[PDB]
Order: structure tokens, then sequence, then C-alpha cells
């Protein structure tokens, strides 16, 4: 009875799975530089609280 | 002649594969039906989140 359900399931994982490869190099690209400004923001935690 | 050999060749030495096969479909079923409810909720509930 809930096969219609399983069909859109499908369909919806299959274009979210298109959705999210298409958007993931830009994603990690910005992980990577997020990264980057994250340990330089832990480095100076005191420097921000004062601030 | 020619349906016990077929039956010796698809049954050769297959008594511990099909005993193990026909155990885990026993388990396999049992316990989907213990958890028919979950599924039933992922089914018909992980539409909209995906859709979205």
């Amino acid at each position: 009875p809930r096969m219609p359900q399983i069909r859109r399931d499908i369909t919806g994982l299959a274009n979210l799975g298109e959705v999210y490869a298409d958007a993931s190099p830009d994603l990690f690209d910005g992980l990577d530089n997020a990264v980057t400004t994250a340990r330089t923001l832990n480095e100076q935690r005191g420097n921000l609280d004062q601030a | 002649g020619t349906l016990l050999d077929e039956a010796a060749t698809a049954f050769g030495g297959l008594g511990p594969s099909l005993q193990r096969l026909v155990d885990s479909t026993q388990a396999i079923a049992g316990d989907f039906r213990a958890n028919i409810d979950p599924v039933n909720d992922i089914i018909e509930n992980s539409g909209p989140i995906i859709d979205s």
C-alpha cells in the first residue's frame, strides 16, 4: 500500500544526490578555507572574548 | 537418470549453505516484521524532507 511513497522516495533520493554532487566541490573548498580561519579563531579565543 | 543427474549437480554439497540460507531468511523476515513500524515511518515520512 505504500509503494507510491517508495517511488517518490527513490526519485527524490536520486534528485538530491545529483544536487549534492553538483554543489559539493564549492562546499568542500569553502570548508577547507573555513577550517583555516577556524584554526585561526581557535588560536585566539581569548582575544575574541576580550574584544 | 537425467533428473537425478540434474538434482546431483544442483544439490552437490549445498547442505550447510542451504541451511544458512533458510536460517538467515527466517531470521531476517521475523526481525523485519518485528520492526515494521519504523520501516513504515521511514517510507511514509522520508519523502517530504528529501523533496524539500
